């Protein structure tokens, strides 16, 4: 069964915080008899930017990936000191130390084996995901193993 | 002669059925069905139909209700019909009041067509059976992500 | 007396979605499919038959809007254009 | 780069007979359903779309003539009128 | 904007498939299919479609040929298609060349629709798939006698 | 399965012989995979007359039925001397002797239990049926138990 839960199209950051609107805004309910609790949300690239860049590791324990979002000056997502934060400026090309907030590891998902989740390099065992907040969606770190609230998993669509 | 016969307004006695399922016994409720029933009934009443409204019917009772609708006399004096359905839907067909994943109680569309054919419903020969169904037919958002 | 006629004739089903998809319904405004269906008969039942009204309903769902669906016109055994003529 | 596109958006099946019946075929003239279909596409394809052409074919089988059958327009998911426009 | 797009004659490259099953290994032959093939091909060529005649294909061959037709590079320069199917048929669907009571070999209509959607045939997005089928679907003569 | 084989509509007698045309005249073949060998042919009353009259028997061993066809003077079908024949004139109201060519017995058929076959009163064990002859259909007596050629059974539709 192709269990799909689309919840992302495109949305910008507000107040130094990354916001994401969903495709549905009226909370329409399905007529299928069974429940449809969401488990992933992946789809994007619908035509406010969302940078992903790959890096090569001399110590390969996972493909190195970056996230950044365009600002007045480009901002990169950061994971310093066991908290979530957005740091500004651009990455210094190839990163020298492996332990950094710039680089992330991508792990394949059980769903269709076409998408990948994101893994912190500065944290070992933590997990980046999203949770329902008010009418929008807020990207907040939460452990994948622990079922925190609904625990919507954050994945991105790969190029064919 | 490309249009259907339409009988006199002052003497015709049309008939339409509006079956909707809102409250179930093992399924989450179909909220908002009340406005649906009200709007559909008002529209058909404006169109010129004697609306019959039923709620929360098991498929077994559903079938005998269809048979009673077919056997009603107004059909000899009508020229069409409407069977608007509103319930949950499995790919097999329409979900009843007592439907469950353990034992299914599903009213197929083929059965609905059979209960209103010329043999079983001789009163509706050369008369349209404009069935309207609002239900699900599978587990898929209905969209796919292809790489343009 | 015993004049013959087709067993199955003059049927036009109209499902909410194509096979193996789902259908949505607003919690208060009512079902989107039924809402569009009743609006299209409120606006077009005097100038388009059931087939073309159903086609207009189908076209109204062409561009997806997140919670997308596609009406289907099953087993269209109709033989002539069917104008409701509400009150002539 | 990525759209939704409504998987199974544009389709029109056209069966020879309704479900649970029989379709005939002349041993030398060719299939009666196919013969009527090609006659109607030779005569009407320049002035009637596929939906109305199939409706004309269906109506041409209305009055039974012994070997009777009834074409069926399954899963009509067309959004717009489809004119073949042969040679134009 | 109620009419599907039609591009230039001199550059469009449509593709229409015509499958027929005339010879069988356990079923009496479908005589007259030759005239059907000739007429269908002539009419489609008049329309402007590069036809593709195939005869006596098993359901597996049916499926692989359908996938090859979907993957053909001429779809990107077209606006429609035709899939004229003419063979024996039962309630389930189309009959293959190797059909038998003991082992069935049926190409369902659902499979034909599935193998031409936007996911499996991305080159045909927003383009009609006008399928034509000539096959039986049951045993009943299709007529009934009712006392009027 | 509602196995139906319609082969009769209406047709008159020619040369003191009962002829019957069929609904199909081009011998169209079904597209169903299985064969469709005919076994009965019943349907009539489509709008050249075919008389059936019921009689009451003081010795009831089957419902008494008559066949007649309108002529210049009405003709009744006859079964005298182990042969098929058409005799002219009208029946003499209630028949006195049970053994006669006028009276026939009707027996219910296994097919839909709505039609009945015809039984000779003058013959015991014989059976009235029809067989394909040239382009038309000819009513010729043939034993039901014996499979003579195709052995199409002759039945008529009863009033509801």
């Amino acid at each position: 069964v192709e269990d799909n839960c689309i919840n992302f199209v495109a949305m910008k950051f507000i107040d130094n915080t990354l916001y994401f609107i969903a495709e549905d805004d009226e909370n329409l309910e399905s007529d299928y008899f069974g429940k449809l609790e969401s488990k992933l949300s992946v789809i994007r690239n619908l035509n406010t930017i969302f940078i992903i860049s790959m890096y090569k590791d001399s110590q390969p324990r996972g493909m190195a990936v970056t996230i950044s979002v365009k600002c007045e000056k480009i901002s990169t997502l950061s994971c310093e000191n066991k908290i979530i934060s957005f740091k500004e400026m651009n990455p210094p090309d190839n990163i020298k130390d492996t332990k950094s907030d710039i680089i992330f590891f991508q792990r394949s998902v059980p769903g269709h084996d076409n998408k990948m989740q994101f893994e912190s390099s500065s944290y070992e065992g933590y997990f980046l995901a999203c949770e329902k907040e008010r009418d929008l969606f807020k990207l907040i770190l939460k452990k994948e193993d622990e079922l925190g609230d609904r625990s919507i998993m954050f994945t991105v669509q790969n190029e064919d | 002669a490309e249009i259907y016969p339409i009988m006199d307004k002052s003497s015709r006695t049309r008939l339409a059925l509006i079956i909707c399922n809102e409250e179930f016994d093992s399924i989450p409720r179909r909220t908002g069905a009340e406005v649906d029933i009200t709007g559909m009934t008002m529209l058909l009443q404006n169109l010129g139909y004697s609306v019959d409204v039923k709620k929360n019917l098991t498929a077994s009772d559903m079938t005998t209700e269809l048979e009673a609708f077919a056997h009603r006399p107004e059909h000899k004096t009508s020229d069409s019909t409407f069977l608007v359905f509103m319930s949950h839907g499995i790919r097999e067909g329409i979900c009843g009041k007592k439907h469950s994943e353990q034992v299914p109680d599903i009213l197929q569309l083929n059965a609905i067509f059979n209960m209103l054919n010329t043999k079983n419903c001789p009163s509706l020969k050369d008369k349209p059976k404009v069935i309207i169904i609002q239900a699900c037919r599978g587990d898929s958002p209905g969209v796919v992500w292809f790489k343009d | 007396a015993i004049k013959k006629a087709h067993i199955e004739k003059d049927f036009i089903a109209f499902c909410s979605s194509t096979p193996d998809n789902v259908s949505w319904r607003h919690p208060t405004m009512g079902s989107v499919f039924i809402g569009r269906l009743i609006e299209h008969m409120q606006e077009y039942a005097c100038s388009c038959d059931v087939e073309e009204i159903f086609r207009k309903v189908r076209f109204s769902f062409e561009q997806p809007d997140g919670r997308a669906q596609m009406p289907t016109t099953e087993r269209v055994t109709l033989t002539r254009c069917f104008y409701l003529f509400p009150g002539h």
